Protein backbone atom coordinates (compact mmCIF):
# COMPACT_ATOMS: atom_id res chain seq x y z
CA UNK A 1 0.00 0.00 0.00
CA UNK A 2 3.06 2.54 -0.16
CA UNK A 3 5.81 4.13 -1.67
CA UNK A 4 5.74 6.42 -4.73
CA UNK A 5 3.14 5.22 -7.59
CA UNK A 6 4.34 3.55 -10.65
CA UNK A 7 4.01 5.52 -14.00
CA UNK A 8 0.78 4.04 -15.27
CA UNK A 9 -0.78 5.32 -11.67
CA UNK A 10 0.82 8.26 -11.87
CA UNK A 11 -0.93 9.22 -15.59
CA UNK A 12 -4.09 7.18 -14.13
CA UNK A 13 -4.49 9.22 -11.18
CA UNK A 14 -3.66 12.93 -12.59
CA UNK A 15 -6.27 12.48 -15.62
CA UNK A 16 -9.02 10.30 -13.69
CA UNK A 17 -8.55 13.28 -11.50
CA UNK A 18 -8.15 16.01 -13.71
CA UNK A 19 -11.86 14.73 -15.10
CA UNK A 20 -13.47 14.57 -11.93
CA UNK A 21 -13.34 18.09 -11.77
CA UNK A 22 -14.63 18.54 -15.26
CA UNK A 23 -17.31 15.85 -14.16
CA UNK A 24 -18.48 18.27 -11.35
CA UNK A 25 -18.73 21.39 -13.78
CA UNK A 26 -20.46 19.70 -16.22
CA UNK A 27 -22.82 18.41 -13.85
CA UNK A 28 -26.97 18.78 -13.71
CA UNK A 29 -29.03 17.41 -11.55
CA UNK A 30 -30.41 15.05 -14.91
CA UNK A 31 -26.80 13.97 -15.44
CA UNK A 32 -26.31 11.16 -13.03
CA UNK A 33 -23.60 10.79 -10.57
CA UNK A 34 -20.26 9.23 -11.56
CA UNK A 35 -17.33 7.03 -11.19
CA UNK A 36 -14.32 8.20 -13.33
CA UNK A 37 -13.30 5.33 -14.81
CA UNK A 38 -11.09 3.72 -17.72
CA UNK A 39 -11.95 1.38 -20.62
CA UNK A 40 -10.12 0.49 -23.53
CA UNK A 41 -7.29 3.19 -23.08
CA UNK A 42 -10.14 6.04 -22.24
CA UNK A 43 -11.56 7.53 -19.56
CA UNK A 44 -14.52 7.07 -19.10
CA UNK A 45 -17.85 8.60 -16.21
CA UNK A 46 -19.74 5.05 -15.39
CA UNK A 47 -22.70 5.44 -13.15
CA UNK A 48 -21.56 5.60 -9.41
CA UNK A 49 -24.82 2.81 -8.97
CA UNK B 1 -29.21 29.01 -34.33
CA UNK B 2 -27.19 27.15 -32.13
CA UNK B 3 -25.38 30.62 -31.76
CA UNK B 4 -28.94 32.00 -31.00
CA UNK B 5 -28.83 30.14 -27.59
CA UNK B 6 -24.88 31.29 -26.84
CA UNK B 7 -25.88 35.10 -27.63
CA UNK B 8 -29.32 35.13 -25.04
CA UNK B 9 -26.39 34.09 -22.35
CA UNK B 10 -24.04 36.66 -23.38
CA UNK B 11 -26.12 39.66 -22.59
CA UNK B 12 -27.00 39.66 -26.18
CA UNK B 13 -30.26 40.88 -27.04
CA UNK B 14 -32.86 39.63 -29.05
CA UNK B 15 -32.15 41.80 -32.27
CA UNK B 16 -28.96 39.33 -33.21
CA UNK B 17 -31.13 35.92 -32.48
CA UNK B 18 -33.81 37.19 -34.53
CA UNK B 19 -31.91 38.07 -37.58
CA UNK B 20 -30.43 34.65 -38.01
CA UNK B 21 -33.68 33.90 -39.23
CA UNK B 22 -34.38 36.20 -41.21
CA UNK B 23 -31.46 35.76 -43.30
CA UNK B 24 -31.19 34.16 -46.29
CA UNK B 25 -29.39 34.54 -49.41
CA UNK B 26 -30.84 33.39 -53.23
CA UNK B 27 -28.11 31.24 -54.84
CA UNK B 28 -29.85 32.02 -58.49
CA UNK B 29 -30.49 35.79 -58.36
CA UNK B 30 -27.94 38.16 -60.39
CA UNK B 31 -26.84 40.11 -57.08
CA UNK B 32 -24.21 38.66 -54.92
CA UNK B 33 -24.97 36.79 -50.95
CA UNK B 34 -22.37 39.07 -49.60
CA UNK B 35 -24.15 42.41 -50.98
CA UNK B 36 -27.46 40.17 -49.89
CA UNK B 37 -26.36 39.83 -46.79
CA UNK B 38 -25.32 43.31 -46.66
CA UNK B 39 -28.38 44.98 -47.66
CA UNK B 40 -30.50 43.02 -45.13
CA UNK B 41 -28.04 44.20 -42.21
CA UNK B 42 -28.95 47.97 -43.10
CA UNK B 43 -32.71 47.05 -43.35
CA UNK B 44 -32.83 45.16 -39.94
CA UNK B 45 -30.71 47.02 -37.95
CA UNK B 46 -31.23 50.58 -39.51
CA UNK B 47 -27.63 51.50 -40.11
CA UNK B 48 -28.47 54.01 -42.54
CA UNK B 49 -28.01 57.29 -39.88
CA UNK B 50 -25.30 55.72 -38.13
CA UNK B 51 -23.50 54.91 -41.44
CA UNK B 52 -24.86 59.13 -42.43
CA UNK B 53 -23.35 60.27 -38.95
CA UNK B 54 -20.01 57.95 -39.57
CA UNK B 55 -19.05 60.06 -42.96
CA UNK B 56 -20.37 63.37 -41.82
CA UNK B 57 -18.38 62.93 -38.79
CA UNK B 58 -15.03 62.35 -40.49
CA UNK B 59 -15.44 64.88 -43.33
CA UNK B 60 -18.39 63.43 -45.54
CA UNK B 61 -15.64 60.69 -45.88
CA UNK B 62 -16.70 57.70 -47.80
CA UNK B 63 -16.66 55.29 -45.57
CA UNK B 64 -19.03 53.45 -47.86
CA UNK B 65 -16.27 52.78 -50.01
CA UNK B 66 -12.84 53.47 -48.88
CA UNK B 67 -10.90 51.35 -50.78
CA UNK B 68 -12.70 51.78 -54.00
CA UNK B 69 -11.86 55.46 -53.48
CA UNK B 70 -7.91 55.76 -52.73
CA UNK B 71 -7.79 52.36 -54.85
CA UNK B 72 -7.98 51.56 -58.57
CA UNK B 73 -9.06 48.21 -59.93
CA UNK B 74 -5.76 46.90 -60.34
CA UNK B 75 -4.59 47.87 -56.50
CA UNK B 76 -7.59 46.98 -54.69
CA UNK B 77 -7.65 43.32 -56.44
CA UNK B 78 -4.12 42.51 -55.65
CA UNK B 79 -4.64 42.66 -52.37
CA UNK B 80 -4.51 39.18 -50.94
CA UNK B 81 -3.67 39.07 -47.19
CA UNK B 82 -6.04 41.36 -44.99
CA UNK B 83 -5.45 41.44 -41.27
CA UNK B 84 -8.17 43.80 -39.58
CA UNK B 85 -7.02 44.48 -36.00
CA UNK B 86 -10.58 44.53 -34.02
CA UNK B 87 -13.88 46.34 -34.43
CA UNK B 88 -14.12 50.01 -33.71
CA UNK B 89 -15.40 50.73 -30.33
CA UNK B 90 -17.34 54.07 -31.90
CA UNK B 91 -19.39 52.47 -34.31
CA UNK B 92 -22.47 49.82 -33.44
CA UNK B 93 -21.54 45.54 -33.23
CA UNK B 94 -23.60 45.80 -36.72
CA UNK B 95 -22.15 48.67 -38.25
CA UNK B 96 -18.50 46.78 -37.86
CA UNK B 97 -19.68 43.90 -39.41
CA UNK B 98 -21.19 45.88 -42.16
CA UNK B 99 -17.84 47.47 -42.52
CA UNK B 100 -16.08 43.88 -42.83
CA UNK B 101 -18.54 42.90 -45.08
CA UNK B 102 -17.99 46.02 -46.90
CA UNK B 103 -14.44 45.78 -47.08
CA UNK B 104 -14.22 41.82 -48.50
CA UNK B 105 -17.46 43.32 -51.26
CA UNK B 106 -14.28 46.28 -52.60
CA UNK B 107 -12.02 43.87 -52.52
CA UNK B 108 -13.60 41.05 -55.02
CA UNK B 109 -14.66 43.18 -57.52
CA UNK B 110 -12.98 41.58 -60.31
CA UNK B 111 -12.88 37.72 -61.38
CA UNK B 112 -9.32 38.17 -61.91
CA UNK B 113 -8.48 37.92 -58.96
CA UNK B 114 -5.73 35.38 -56.80
CA UNK B 115 -7.46 34.22 -54.01
CA UNK B 116 -8.16 36.21 -50.99
CA UNK B 117 -7.35 35.83 -47.37
CA UNK B 118 -9.02 38.03 -44.76
CA UNK B 119 -8.58 37.66 -40.82
CA UNK B 120 -10.54 39.36 -38.83
CA UNK B 121 -9.56 39.82 -34.88
CA UNK B 122 -12.29 40.06 -32.19
CA UNK B 123 -9.46 40.66 -28.97
CA UNK B 124 -12.08 42.10 -25.81
CA UNK B 125 -15.18 40.80 -24.02
CA UNK B 126 -17.37 43.27 -26.45
CA UNK B 127 -16.78 41.92 -29.51
CA UNK B 128 -15.79 38.19 -29.01
CA UNK B 129 -19.10 37.64 -27.94
CA UNK B 130 -20.01 38.20 -31.59
CA UNK B 131 -17.89 35.64 -33.45
CA UNK B 132 -20.23 32.56 -34.49
CA UNK B 133 -23.00 35.35 -34.86
CA UNK B 134 -20.13 37.29 -37.14
CA UNK B 135 -19.22 32.97 -38.52
CA UNK B 136 -22.65 32.13 -39.62
CA UNK B 137 -23.37 35.69 -41.55
CA UNK B 138 -19.93 35.10 -43.44
CA UNK B 139 -20.98 31.21 -44.12
CA UNK B 140 -23.74 32.60 -46.02
CA UNK B 141 -21.96 36.10 -47.69
CA UNK B 142 -19.48 33.92 -48.99
CA UNK B 143 -21.78 31.14 -49.91
CA UNK B 144 -19.68 27.98 -48.13
CA UNK B 145 -22.58 25.66 -50.01
CA UNK B 146 -20.01 24.90 -52.15
CA UNK B 147 -18.20 21.58 -50.44
CA UNK B 148 -20.14 25.32 -40.02
CA UNK B 149 -17.70 24.20 -37.90
CA UNK B 150 -17.29 25.04 -34.38
CA UNK B 151 -13.93 26.23 -34.80
CA UNK B 152 -11.62 27.15 -38.32
CA UNK B 153 -11.49 29.26 -41.27
CA UNK B 154 -15.10 30.01 -43.66
CA UNK B 155 -13.93 28.81 -47.36
CA UNK B 156 -16.25 30.33 -50.27
CA UNK B 157 -16.50 32.45 -53.52
CA UNK B 158 -17.17 36.37 -52.55
CA UNK B 159 -18.04 39.74 -54.11
CA UNK B 160 -18.95 40.80 -57.35
CA UNK B 161 -16.50 38.70 -58.95
CA UNK B 162 -16.70 35.50 -57.38
CA UNK B 163 -12.93 35.59 -55.81
CA UNK B 164 -12.22 33.01 -53.82
CA UNK B 165 -11.98 33.72 -50.31
CA UNK B 166 -10.82 32.40 -47.12
CA UNK B 167 -12.03 33.96 -43.90
CA UNK B 168 -10.52 33.62 -40.74
CA UNK B 169 -12.21 34.61 -37.65
CA UNK B 170 -9.23 34.44 -34.09
CA UNK B 171 -10.87 35.47 -30.65
CA UNK B 172 -10.71 34.22 -27.17
CA UNK B 173 -13.48 31.01 -27.90
CA UNK B 174 -10.97 29.42 -30.37
CA UNK B 175 -8.13 30.34 -28.31
CA UNK B 176 -9.79 28.37 -25.11
CA UNK B 177 -10.89 25.61 -27.60
CA UNK B 178 -6.94 24.98 -29.18
CA UNK B 179 -5.43 24.95 -25.75
CA UNK B 180 -7.68 22.46 -24.28
CA UNK B 181 -7.87 20.39 -26.80
CA UNK B 182 -11.55 20.97 -27.73
CA UNK B 183 -12.75 19.91 -24.35
CA UNK B 184 -16.26 20.53 -23.25
CA UNK B 185 -15.08 22.31 -20.44
CA UNK B 186 -13.60 25.85 -21.75
CA UNK B 187 -14.76 28.41 -18.76
CA UNK B 188 -11.79 29.77 -17.39
CA UNK B 189 -10.09 33.06 -17.66
CA UNK B 190 -8.16 34.95 -20.40
CA UNK B 191 -6.74 38.04 -19.95
CA UNK B 192 -6.53 40.26 -23.70
CA UNK B 193 -2.61 40.56 -22.76
CA UNK B 194 -2.42 36.75 -23.17
CA UNK B 195 -4.91 36.49 -25.86
CA UNK B 196 -2.59 38.90 -28.61
CA UNK B 197 0.66 36.86 -27.55
CA UNK B 198 -1.37 33.25 -28.00
CA UNK B 199 -1.99 35.03 -31.33
CA UNK B 200 1.83 35.38 -32.23
CA UNK B 201 2.51 31.66 -31.19
CA UNK B 202 -0.22 30.36 -33.33
CA UNK B 203 1.12 32.50 -36.08
CA UNK B 204 5.13 31.12 -35.33
CA UNK B 205 3.49 27.27 -34.59
CA UNK B 206 1.05 27.64 -38.22
CA UNK B 207 4.47 28.54 -40.34
CA UNK B 208 2.94 31.62 -41.68
CA UNK B 209 5.68 33.84 -43.92
CA UNK B 210 2.60 35.27 -46.28
CA UNK B 211 2.74 38.95 -45.38
CA UNK B 212 0.06 41.13 -44.35
CA UNK B 213 -0.78 44.09 -47.44
CA UNK B 214 -3.40 45.69 -45.91
CA UNK B 215 -4.07 45.98 -42.13
CA UNK B 216 -7.07 47.66 -40.92
CA UNK B 217 -6.35 49.39 -37.46
CA UNK B 218 -9.30 51.29 -35.59
CA UNK B 219 -10.39 52.38 -31.93
CA UNK B 220 -10.65 48.83 -30.33
CA UNK B 221 -11.88 48.31 -26.55
CA UNK B 222 -9.16 47.93 -23.82
CA UNK B 223 -7.07 50.32 -25.04
CA UNK B 224 -4.03 49.31 -22.54
CA UNK B 225 -3.53 46.12 -24.44
CA UNK B 226 -5.25 46.58 -27.50
CA UNK B 227 -3.83 49.89 -28.52
CA UNK B 228 -3.35 50.82 -32.41
CA UNK B 229 0.62 52.22 -32.28
CA UNK B 230 1.28 49.57 -29.71
CA UNK B 231 -0.34 47.06 -32.34
CA UNK B 232 1.39 48.58 -35.43
CA UNK B 233 5.14 48.93 -33.95
CA UNK B 234 4.68 44.55 -33.27
CA UNK B 235 3.58 43.46 -36.36
CA UNK B 236 6.43 45.99 -37.87
CA UNK B 237 8.69 44.43 -34.79
CA UNK B 238 7.95 40.77 -36.51
CA UNK B 239 8.58 41.25 -39.95
CA UNK B 240 4.42 40.60 -40.96
CA UNK B 241 3.71 43.28 -42.82
CA UNK B 242 4.64 43.36 -46.63
CA UNK B 243 7.44 45.72 -48.05
CA UNK B 244 4.32 48.02 -49.72
CA UNK B 245 2.33 47.25 -46.62
CA UNK B 246 -1.23 49.65 -46.74
CA UNK B 247 -2.30 50.84 -43.31
CA UNK B 248 -5.80 51.90 -42.49
CA UNK B 249 -6.38 53.50 -39.35
CA UNK B 250 -10.66 54.31 -39.28
CA UNK B 251 -12.50 55.74 -36.25
CA UNK B 252 -14.59 59.03 -35.10
CA UNK B 253 -13.20 59.57 -31.57
CA UNK B 254 -10.06 61.68 -31.51
CA UNK B 255 -7.47 60.84 -28.69
CA UNK B 256 -3.98 60.79 -27.43
CA UNK B 257 -3.68 57.69 -29.23
CA UNK B 258 -4.73 58.67 -32.36
CA UNK B 259 -2.40 61.26 -32.59
CA UNK B 260 0.83 59.53 -31.47
CA UNK B 261 0.08 57.00 -34.30
CA UNK B 262 -0.28 59.64 -36.38
CA UNK B 263 2.64 61.71 -35.18
CA UNK B 264 4.48 57.98 -35.37
CA UNK B 265 3.53 56.57 -38.89
CA UNK B 266 3.94 60.96 -40.21
CA UNK B 267 7.55 60.79 -38.18
CA UNK B 268 10.69 61.52 -39.33
CA UNK B 269 13.45 58.80 -38.55
CA UNK B 270 14.70 60.71 -35.57
CA UNK B 271 11.30 61.12 -33.86
CA UNK B 272 10.46 57.84 -34.81
CA UNK B 273 14.01 56.37 -33.09
CA UNK B 274 13.18 58.39 -29.80
CA UNK B 275 9.55 57.89 -29.38
CA UNK B 276 10.86 53.69 -29.67
CA UNK B 277 13.21 54.74 -26.25
CA UNK B 278 10.76 57.36 -24.41
CA UNK B 279 8.30 54.64 -24.32
CA UNK B 280 11.15 52.29 -23.16
CA UNK B 281 12.52 54.22 -19.88
CA UNK B 282 9.00 55.47 -19.04
CA UNK B 283 6.87 52.52 -19.45
CA UNK B 284 9.23 49.95 -18.64
CA UNK B 285 9.54 48.40 -14.73
CA UNK B 286 10.92 45.70 -13.58
CA UNK B 287 7.52 44.03 -13.19
CA UNK B 288 6.39 44.99 -16.58
CA UNK B 289 9.56 44.10 -18.25
CA UNK B 290 8.43 40.52 -19.74
CA UNK B 291 5.13 42.15 -21.49
CA UNK B 292 5.39 41.90 -25.55
CA UNK B 293 5.11 45.84 -25.80
CA UNK B 294 8.50 45.32 -24.41
CA UNK B 295 10.54 42.70 -27.02
CA UNK B 296 8.52 43.77 -29.79
CA UNK B 297 8.74 47.73 -30.08
CA UNK B 298 8.26 48.58 -33.65
CA UNK B 299 11.19 49.77 -35.90
CA UNK B 300 12.10 53.73 -36.58
CA UNK B 301 13.72 53.03 -39.68
CA UNK B 302 9.99 51.14 -41.53
CA UNK B 303 9.15 54.79 -43.55
CA UNK B 304 5.29 55.55 -44.50
CA UNK B 305 3.76 57.78 -46.84
CA UNK B 306 0.21 59.48 -46.52
CA UNK B 307 -1.94 57.99 -49.27
CA UNK B 308 -5.22 59.36 -47.87
CA UNK B 309 -6.86 61.43 -45.25
CA UNK B 310 -9.98 62.64 -44.49
CA UNK B 311 -10.41 63.62 -40.55
CA UNK B 312 -10.05 60.42 -38.78
CA UNK B 313 -9.41 57.75 -41.21
CA UNK B 314 -6.52 57.57 -43.24
CA UNK B 315 -4.40 55.43 -45.41
CA UNK B 316 -0.56 55.19 -45.37
CA UNK B 317 1.64 53.08 -47.34
CA UNK B 318 5.32 51.30 -46.33
CA UNK B 319 7.39 53.60 -48.86
CA UNK B 320 10.84 52.33 -47.96
CA UNK B 321 13.04 50.44 -44.74
CA UNK B 322 16.07 52.29 -44.03
CA UNK B 323 19.38 50.08 -43.24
Amino acid sequence: RGGAPCAFDRFLATVQGVDAVRAVLESTPAIPSPVISILENKIVRQPLV
Amino acid sequence: DSIIRDLERENVGPEFGEFLNTLQTDLNSEKPPIEQVKSQLETHFNLAHETQEFSRKNDNAPVDKLLTNYYNNYEVNVLEFVLQMGFSRDLSIPLNVWFVLDMISQLSTSKQDLPLDYYLVLNNSQTGKYSDFVRYLIYEAVGAEIHLANRGPIRGNVGAGDRKITFHLLCKKTARMILVGDDRETDFEMSDRSFVTLLLDYYQRVGTTKKIDLLLLTNNFDTNMNNKLQQLKILESLNMLKSNCYVLDYQITVDQVTANFNSYVEGIPAFRRHEIANFLKKRKTPKNADELIFKYVGRWNICYQKKFHQGNISIHQISGYLD
